[PDB]
């Protein structure tokens, strides 16, 4: 039990995948397994593998070397970051409930109804849901009227998000209407989101913050930022996702917390999530 | 079976501290003893009030006695609002109390309910770049800073050698409480005071002779105090989560802060 099975999901710059030597994982990537179908109807796969790198990948590293324990580390491929459908948990979430992965490790926000089914360490990234436009815009934000009732204008405001996330999630359980008028507005991934807004096809992309402002410290011109300057809407952060009871959760966190007080986490800040703008 | 024994120091917004009229009476005001029948109101009131229903529990409000947060001091003990919790004396700390390793190592921290950072306030007119400006890294009894005696902040820059000179210079200005800190500011014989931002930034919103600088230069948040064993801290958590999402935090963000 000092081997732990661990899941992560790919999302700059916390976890980066590369394609592997054609043989080791070189430079400060730790090798990853990705479970790669053969076909479309056949179960049968193969565990391709790959190098991980990012924030949350050092994150792993240093745990991994304070608390004392070995891990091999795979991607999750049942979902992304984890949403309940029909009752039932996918995603890194789902890899966690199911103990098939003993801790996730992630751009995995903390909600409270996965803290029902799983254990949250102690938040080391602070993230929640800013708003991207680019650019020249005044609405507030998610209470601004313009999100909450779009069709009191003519044209309403083109907004929308990544569906299956947290993001969305709330934005459901809080705003019924606002939900149901972003859904044609879905994007299929980050990058997705980011083409829209340039090309003047999406007003505005309403998403996780923290990735959000990594994307506007790095953009070409300096042209998307997140509106109120980087405010933030729901507060939370990423943690580090474990079984419910489970006794890894005494030094995650007293060394996720010895990582701030240290100094540590001030590197890794500076390490991936510089910005240019 | 109990009422819960609630914790609280004085640190507005958070929790303002104000005395009982004539008839012993005191916005959400719940009676507070402190060093005497007080009262007590503010964003960690508000929080604990709806705390109380969510979990449905009846609670008594008493400020700290030593007036302090807590620190770890050999004779080691627990002062401030830590001892008072490990003790017995308290069964929940709701105030602005900052998420650290040292105290985690004894009590159990819920999920933040405040995120925010450290900054430094100074006198309107007094120019400083930031924590690494000369007259703080290289201090002089020409340029007096300091910080609150036995918290978070004292706690930051002692346990690493390399702040050692920044703490020693504080360790003979340091003071009892913000309040005295703050105003002492004011009067210009205290040049700079280094501790939260949710705190600092907002007086200087309240207050147009101070100004905060240097934005945050390290981040904290602040959770509930419960101990190891409070059979709370998952419906705590939970609370603190929920109390997030549902832009119900951001209502008493507006409201206080
Ligand atoms: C975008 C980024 N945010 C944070 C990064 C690096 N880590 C931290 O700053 C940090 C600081 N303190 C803690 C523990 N206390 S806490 O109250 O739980 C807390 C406070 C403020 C925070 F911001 C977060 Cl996340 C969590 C954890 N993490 S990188
Ligand atoms: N970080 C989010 C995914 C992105 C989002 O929904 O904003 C989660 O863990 O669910």
């Amino acid at each position: 039990d000092n081997h732990l099975s661990i899941v992560t999901l790919e999302e700059a710059p916390f976890v980066i995948v590369e394609d592997i030597d054609p043989e080791t994982c070189v430079r400060n990537t730790v090798p990853c397994r990705k479970f790669v179908k053969i076909n479309n109807s056949t179960n049968e796969g193969m565990n391709v593998k790959k190098c991980c790198k990012g924030f949350c990948i050092d994150i792993l590293k240093k745990l991994s070397r304070t608390v004392k324990f070995t891990y091999d580390l795979y991607l999750v491929t049942n979902g992304k970051h984890g949403k309940k459908v029909n009752n039932v948990w996918n995603g890194m979430i789902g890899e966690v409930v199911y103990q098939r992965a003993v801790m996730a490790v992630g751009s995995l926000t903390i909600n409270e109804e996965r803290s029902e089914v799983v254990d949250f360490s102690v938040p080391f990234v602070e993230t929640g849901i800013s708003v991207m436009v680019s650019r020249g815009t005044q609405v507030t934000g998610l209470s601004d009227k313009k999100f909450q009732r779009p069709h009191d204008y003519s044209p309403p405001f083109r907004f929308g998000t990544v569906p299956n996330g947290s993001t969305e999630r709330n934005i459901r359980n809080n705003y019924p209407y606002m939900h149901q008028y972003m859904t044609r507005f879905n994007q299929r991934g980050v990058e997705d989101a980011l083409v829209s807004l340039k090309t003047g096809k999406l007003d505005a992309f309403i998403y996780d913050a923290a990735v959000l402002n990594y994307k506007a410290g790095r953009d070409e011109g300096c042209k998307l930022v997140t509106i109120g300057s980087g405010y933030i809407f729901a507060t939370t952060g990423y943690g580090i996702a474990l079984q419910k009871g489970s006794p890894w959760k005494r030094q995650i966190d007293l060394a996720l917390l010895q990582f701030v007080g240290d100094g540590e986490m001030e590197e890794l800040e500076t390490l991936w999530l510089t910005g240019i703008c | 079976s109990t009422r819960l024994k609630i914790v609280t120091i004085h640190q507005e917004p958070f929790v303002y501290v104000k005395p009982t009229m004539s008839d012993g009476t005191c916005v959400k005001k719940v009676i507070c003893t402190g060093p005497v029948p007080q009262c007590c109101y503010g964003f960690c009131i508000d929080l604990l009030i709806k705390l109380a229903r969510t979990m449905n529990f009846t609670y008594e409000v008493h400020l700290v006695a030593d007036g302090k947060f807590g620190t770890q001091e050999r004779v080691k003990e627990w002062n401030g609002m830590m001892g008072e919790l490990l003790s017995g004396q308290a069964d929940m700390i709701v105030a602005p109390l900052t998420i650290n390793n040292e105290r985690a190592q004894y009590i159990e921290f819920s999920k933040p309910f405040k995120y925010q950072g450290l900054t430094i306030l100074v006198k309107k007119g007094t120019r400083i770049t930031g924590i690494n400006d000369p007259r703080l890294r290289n201090p002089s009894d020409k340029f007096i800073y300091a910080t609150v005696k036995q918290s978070s902040v004292d706690i930051y820059f002692r346990r690493q050698v390399e702040l050692s000179t920044m703490y020693r210079h504080m360790e003979k200005h340091n003071y009892e409480s913000a309040a005295e800190a703050i105003q002492a500011v004011r009067d210009n014989k205290l040049h700079a005071f280094i501790w939260d931002s949710a705190v600092l930034e907002f007086e200087a919103s309240q207050k147009c002779d101070l100004v905060t600088t240097g934005e945050l230069f390290f981040r904290s948040g602040f959770g509930i105090g419960m101990r190891k064993d409070s059979p709370w801290k998952q419906n705590v958590s939970l609370s603190i989560l929920k109390s997030h999402e549902n832009g119900f935090m951001e209502d008493l963000d507006k409201t206080w802060v």
